[PDB]
């Protein structure tokens, strides 16, 4: 005689994880996004199904397939602009999930915070090779640019692109090779996210004020259900904004023609989710140089947790930090600002700039206002 | 131990005040 | 952190572990010539030159 | 006995074991390619392209 | 006045030798007191398989009757003088002690010449004396650590005459007549193979002609010509898993082979086994004690307690560890206890090996302390070193042995050497022998 | 002076609104964990109410009115020997593994 809902294995790990897994009381909104990028997973792995169900993958019939799928299948246009903007929308609750974890200490969780930096690369990959699927021309030129980066890597660098190319250029060989593994990853993104759930669970939550909250901790099912389907319903209705009232808001106009290796459009500009990271590979003239940074301008996050001087572990009482925090925002809202414009005047200066001050903040400038903010409190 | 034998017995008895004694690296001992 | 790490008898146990280690990296390295096949290291032993 | 040499020799440290497994690697792998193919080109002599190259 | 200025201050053992063969040897001071004792070469080693448990029955009958004193007139002298006899019969060795005043030692080495030599033997005792072996071994039964211990012996060196128990079997003592102790007695208690050792208020020239006058009767033959050579003993790594449930606590032991009484690298061993150390669950020490898995076992309440042993026989011995710890603890301290072994031959630090010398300069430096300890230390050096080593000879033996000697005899001794387990009670969880085996290697070295 | 700039801080700092005092804004590692172990009970009970009370008022988003705010001057310090005492021992810890 026991509940089935705590005794049987799958329901007792449910029940572990989301229906009496105890949770801080005071959990803002700003959590909510967890779920919100679960949910933009699943219907991510969802709509891509009903894509690979019509959209083939050789270069003489890749684009065609595509507007086949929004003109001719059965609603498939709605299936088609609801992952092209599913994916945006993934990307702006991954940023605003980081951009929780940095502000309130939440990195704190090693585990967990680390997990989460394999799965934001996994997700930028995975996207990456999404948006090439099209064979629009963003889609070809981006990925012949994004790819050519791999040169510089010295010695063996030349070998992986035409290992990855699978020949010489990107070609019929790379357009399945990337269709391939745009379907496999996000399987192995829910892997990695049920490890990241485990890890969470060994600690449990943190609440904005950054206190351990074993104390005021309330059942998750009959609160944390119903805020985290306002939250689902809020996503969708920016989501369904998007993609009914202005489909073509966040690409590129260019992206609609069929790919032609012998001419280039009139700009190479990525997504926009990745253009923050693509203005500091702009910054610096060293091709290997520009790598490095590209590389380390995420992996930064996993030395976040070791550069944490502050004897508090939130940002609620650190105005210092929060100015701090905020003058890091507006320099990644400036960055993907300039990965837009050409390679200009005075976009150059303004790109090296907002790059330096990136790291800057990062690496320096948060680590000092903590040292000086313990000191302007007796510790 | 379980003492079923005369030979074994002897000496189980006290003729001493009790006295016990703990240590740091010592096991404690009583007599 | 670093403060902490440096000991006499942890520069010690460094010494001691030097052996393994490094051996261990003489291990990883011939295991990356042998995978990978690296004929820049492979053309000067002996017998398994004749290969290529 | 020569396997006890061999054992405080190469056996004993796991390290050491790794190491001559590595090495072995290269040697038995050379040697068992060309014993094969050996074997194979005798099995089939005159068939193969290799054997009949020569005449073109 | 130094250490080692009180070392080279300590008298010395001055050794002597009858014509028969008998090794006098005393050690003077200013006690009133003495310690006079003989110590022969028996026991269970030298005990063949029809007549295993003989020593023991011996040793029970010694203190019970003689031709010249009859019976408890023997027991009435000893206790008229106020001393203390005492016998102590082990696998390898067996000895008779009294202790009484210095004044009373030439009547107390009389006593001892009478009990080893014309003991009475006689066949109603020996009758009475069977019963209680037996309830004895019932009483050992009980006794859950010794039962262990000679698991271990058994499992060890399996097949060699050092796996069987000092008390035999419960089925020989049931037919030990007469005949077999007489051969015993006559084939083992033999001048040569005898050491009459005293310590205290005794003195060497009178220790000497007290023997000659009472211990030349001894005989050095070996009758027809039946000499008890020495068997070499195989050591099998083996484990042995007594499965009792019932029992509350569990006792795990684990000993690898160690040196015999020569090869001075006992020296170095028991310094790493004083890093390992030993706890108890009424220590105190609690989760400060410099050991590993002393403040480890403390932290989490792991054990109730753990010893490090190095039982040494004439060419092996059994080097190792023994436990007690409930049931859902076996196998981690397998974890730790390992753990702990390779550490010492892997990576053995100087300031633990320092410690380590300082503790076993302790235990020796205190053992000696007090006639009976000094006795027991004459009779037995006498008989596995052949002579008694000077506690400054220990000390520069100990000060030879740094980091570098404790790792290289350490891997010499205990790296992938197969074991020899040995456990009792609810060992459920305790690992498997492969799991063991495998434990006694790492995979980082 | 300085002290006027800690102050400012420390009505800026907006753990005062809350009732908190200064101790209970600490992160919780391993040496703060066992330092609030060692509190002594009064001391733990009344800490463990004032977070509670400020968990809720973060869940509700509001303050205690201006009376109910912990003054700089009235901001004692608690946790402050007992986390010292830790961190000594602690250091001498890792100095005798040293
Ligand atoms: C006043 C006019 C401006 C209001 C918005 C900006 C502002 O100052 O907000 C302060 C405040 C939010 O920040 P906070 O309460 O100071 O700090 C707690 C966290 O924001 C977390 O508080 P929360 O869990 O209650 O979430 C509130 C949040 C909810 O935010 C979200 O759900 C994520 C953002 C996308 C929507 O609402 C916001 O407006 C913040 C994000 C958008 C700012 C523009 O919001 C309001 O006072 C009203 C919000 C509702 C709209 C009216
Ligand atoms: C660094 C590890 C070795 C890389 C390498 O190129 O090895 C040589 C071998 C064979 O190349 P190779 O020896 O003919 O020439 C090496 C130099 N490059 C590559 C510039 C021509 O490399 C590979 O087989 C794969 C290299 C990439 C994966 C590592
Ligand atoms: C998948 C489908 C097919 C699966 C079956 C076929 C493939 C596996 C077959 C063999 C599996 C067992 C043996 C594998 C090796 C191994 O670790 O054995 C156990 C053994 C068990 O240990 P051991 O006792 O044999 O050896 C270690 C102990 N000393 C050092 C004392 C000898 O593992 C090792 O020996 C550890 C070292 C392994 C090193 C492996 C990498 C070397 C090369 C690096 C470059
Ligand atoms: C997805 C995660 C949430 C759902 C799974 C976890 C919750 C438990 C689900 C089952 C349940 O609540 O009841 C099953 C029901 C029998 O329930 P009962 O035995 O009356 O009470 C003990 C607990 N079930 O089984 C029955 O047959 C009752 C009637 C079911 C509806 C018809
Ligand atoms: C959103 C804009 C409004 C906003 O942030 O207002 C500030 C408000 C303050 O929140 P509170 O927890 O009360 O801060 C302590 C106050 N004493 O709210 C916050 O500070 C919450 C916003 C910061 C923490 C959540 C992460 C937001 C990240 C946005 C940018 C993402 C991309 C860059 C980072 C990666
Ligand atoms: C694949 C996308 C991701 C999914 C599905 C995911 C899932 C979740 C969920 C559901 C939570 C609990 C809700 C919450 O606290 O927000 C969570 C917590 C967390 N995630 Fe993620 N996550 C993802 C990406 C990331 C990334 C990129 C990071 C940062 C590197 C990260 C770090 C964290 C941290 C630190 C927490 C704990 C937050 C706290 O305790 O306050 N996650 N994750
Ligand atoms: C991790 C979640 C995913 C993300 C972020 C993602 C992202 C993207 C993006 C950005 C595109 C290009 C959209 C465009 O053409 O403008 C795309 C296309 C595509 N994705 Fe995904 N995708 C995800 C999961 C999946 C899965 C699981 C599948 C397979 C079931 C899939 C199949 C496809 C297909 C077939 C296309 C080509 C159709 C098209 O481009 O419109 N996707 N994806």
């Amino acid at each position: 005689m026991t509940n089935i809902r705590k005794s049987h294995p799958l329901m007792k790990i449910i029940n572990n994880a989301f229906i009496d897994l105890p949770a801080p009381s005071n959990i803002s909104s700003w959590w909510n996004f967890g779920s919100l990028l679960g949910i933009c997973l699943i219907l991510q792995i969802l709509t891509g199904l009903f894509l690979a169900m019509h959209y083939t993958s050789d270069t003489t019939t890749a684009f065609s397939s595509v507007t086949h799928i929004c003109r001719d299948v059965n609603y498939g246009w709605v299936i088609r602009y609801l992952h092209a903007n599913g994916a945006s929308m993934f990307f702006i609750c991954l940023f605003i999930h980081v951009g929780r974890g940095l502000y309130y200490g939440s990195y704190m969780f090693l585990e967990t915070w680390n997990i989460g930096v394999v799965l934001l690369f996994t997700v930028m990959a995975t996207a990456f090779m999404g948006y090439v699927l099209p064979w629009g021309q963003m889609s070809f030129w981006g990925a012949t640019v994004i790819t050519n980066l791999l040169s510089a890597i010295p010695y063996i660098g030349t070998d992986l692109v035409e290992w990855i190319w699978g020949g010489f250029s990107v070609d019929k060989a790379t357009l399945t090779r990337f269709f391939a593994f745009h379907f496999i990853l996000p399987f192995i993104i829910t892997a990695l996210a049920a490890v990241h759930l485990l890890f969470l669970h060994e600690t449990g939550s943190n609440n904005p004020t950054g206190i351990s909250s074993d104390m005021d901790k309330i059942p998750f099912h009959p609160y944390y259900t119903i805020k985290d389907i306002l939250g689902a319903l809020f996503m969708m209705l920016i989501l369904l904004i998007l993609v009914l009232f202005s489909p073509d808001l966040l690409g590129d106009p260019d992206n609609y023609t069929p790919a032609n290796p012998l001419n280039t459009p009139p700009h190479i500009k990525p997504e926009w989710y990745f253009l923050f990271a693509y203005a500091i590979l702009r910054s610096i003239p060293n091709k290997l140089g520009g790598v490095l940074a590209l590389v380390a301008s995420i992996l930064i996050l996993i030395l976040m947790p070791m550069l944490h001087t502050s004897k508090q572990r939130s940002m609620m009482f650190r105005p210092l930090s929060q100015c701090l925090f905020w003058m890091l925002v507006a320099d990644l809202i400036t960055l993907t600002w300039i990965g837009g414009q050409p390679v200009e005047h005075p976009f150059i200066i303004i790109g090296q700039l907002a790059s330096i001050l990136y790291f800057l903040i990062i690496l320096v400038l948060m680590p000092i206002t903590s040292i000086i903010e313990n000191n302007l409190l007796k510790w | 131990r379980s003492f079923l034998c005369r030979e074994s017995l002897s000496g189980q008895a006290a003729g001493r005040p009790l006295v016990a004694s703990v240590g740091l690296n010592v096991p404690a001992s009583v007599r | 952190m670093l403060s902490r790490f440096l000991g006499p008898r942890y520069r010690e146990l460094a010494r001691n572990w030097i052996p393994t280690a490094s051996m261990w990296g003489a291990v990883g390295a011939v295991g990356l010539v042998w995978a990978t096949d690296w004929r820049l290291i492979l053309d000067w032993v002996p017998y398994i030159n004749g290969k290529f | 006995t020569l396997t006890a040499r061999l054992y405080s020799l190469l056996f004993r440290r796991t390290s050491t074991f790794a190491l001559t497994i590595a090495v072995g690697a290269l040697f038995f792998e050379r040697a068992f390619d060309q014993g094969a193919d050996a074997i194979y080109e005798h099995i089939n002599q005159g068939k193969l392209w290799k054997h009949i190259k020569h005449k073109y | 006045a130094t250490y080692a200025q009180a070392l080279q201050s300590v008298p010395e053992t001055q050794v002597s030798q009858l014509d028969n063969g008998l090794r006098v040897a005393s050690e003077q001071s200013s006690q009133p007191t003495c310690t006079v004792g003989v110590w022969i070469d028996a026991g269970s080693r030298y005990e063949n398989e029809k007549n295993n448990g003989a020593g023991y029955f011996v040793e029970h009958l010694a203190f019970k009757g003689t031709k010249n004193r009859p019976g408890s007139a023997l027991e009435k002298e000893v206790e008229s003088m106020g001393a203390h006899l005492n016998a102590y019969s082990t696998r390898e060795h067996t000895a008779y002690y009294i202790k009484a005043l210095s004044k009373d030692l030439p009547k107390a080495v009389e006593l001892l010449a009478d009990i080893v030599q014309n003991c009475s033997l006689e066949d109603s005792q020996i009758e009475k004396e069977r019963d209680v072996i037996l309830q004895e071994l019932q009483e050992n039964d009980s006794s859950m650590r010794d039962v262990v211990f000679d698991y271990l012996h058994a499992t060890a060196f399996q097949g060699t005459p050092l796996a069987q128990s000092v008390e035999g079997p419960s089925e020989n003592v049931r037919k030990l007549s007469r005949a077999d102790l007489t051969e015993y007695v006559s084939q083992h208690y033999k001048a040569p193979r005898m050491v009459l050792a005293a310590a205290g208020g005794v003195e060497h020239r009178q220790l000497l002609d007290l023997a000659q006058k009472h211990f030349s009767s001894l005989s050095g033959t070996y009758v027809e010509d039946a000499v008890p050579a020495f068997t070499p003993c195989r050591f099998t790594g083996s484990e042995i898993r007594h499965r009792d449930d019932a029992l509350p606590l569990a006792h795990v032991a684990i000993a690898v082979e160690g040196p015999g009484w020569a090869n001075p690298d006992n020296v170095p061993l028991q310094v790493a086994n004083a890093i390992i150390g030993h706890y108890d669950s009424t220590y105190g020490g609690g989760t400060h004690m410099s050991s590993t898995l002393a403040s480890v076992a403390a932290t989490r309440k792991l054990c109730q307690s753990f010893q490090t042993f190095n039982i040494c026989y004439a060419e092996t011995g059994l080097l190792g560890a023994h436990f007690v710890c409930d049931n859902m603890s076996i196998d981690d301290m397998m974890f730790f206890l390992q753990g702990q072994w390779m550490r010492l031959c892997t990576s053995a630090t100087e300031s633990e090996v320092v410690r380590g010398k300082n503790i076993l300069r302790n235990a020796l430096v205190s053992h000696l302390d007090g006639t009976t300890p000094v006795c027991e230390d004459i009779g037995r050096s006498l008989l596995t070193y052949g002579r008694r080593i000077p506690l400054a000879e220990w000390e520069s033996r100990i000060a030879e042995v740094d980091a570098s000697v404790v790792r290289e005899v350490c891997s010499k001794y205990f790296y992938d050497q197969c074991p020899a387990v040995a456990g009792l009670g609810p060992i459920e969880q305790l690992p498997d022998y492969n799991r063991i085996r495998s434990g006694m290697f790492w995979l980082r070295f | 002076w300085l002290e006027g700039i800690r102050k400012w801080y420390y009505n800026a700092a907006g753990f005062n609104k809350l009732g908190l005092m200064r101790d209970d804004t600490i992160y919780e590692d391993d040496d703060v964990k066992e330092a609030i172990r060692r509190l002594p009970e009064n001391l733990y009970n009344d800490r463990v109410f004032r977070i509670k009370r400020a968990l809720d008022l973060t869940m509700r988003q509001q303050i205690l009115p201006k009376e109910q705010w912990t003054k700089y001057e009235e901001d004692k310090f608690y946790l402050e020997p007992y986390l010292k005492e830790v961190i000594r021992e602690r250091k001498e810890r890792e100095e005798w593994a040293k």
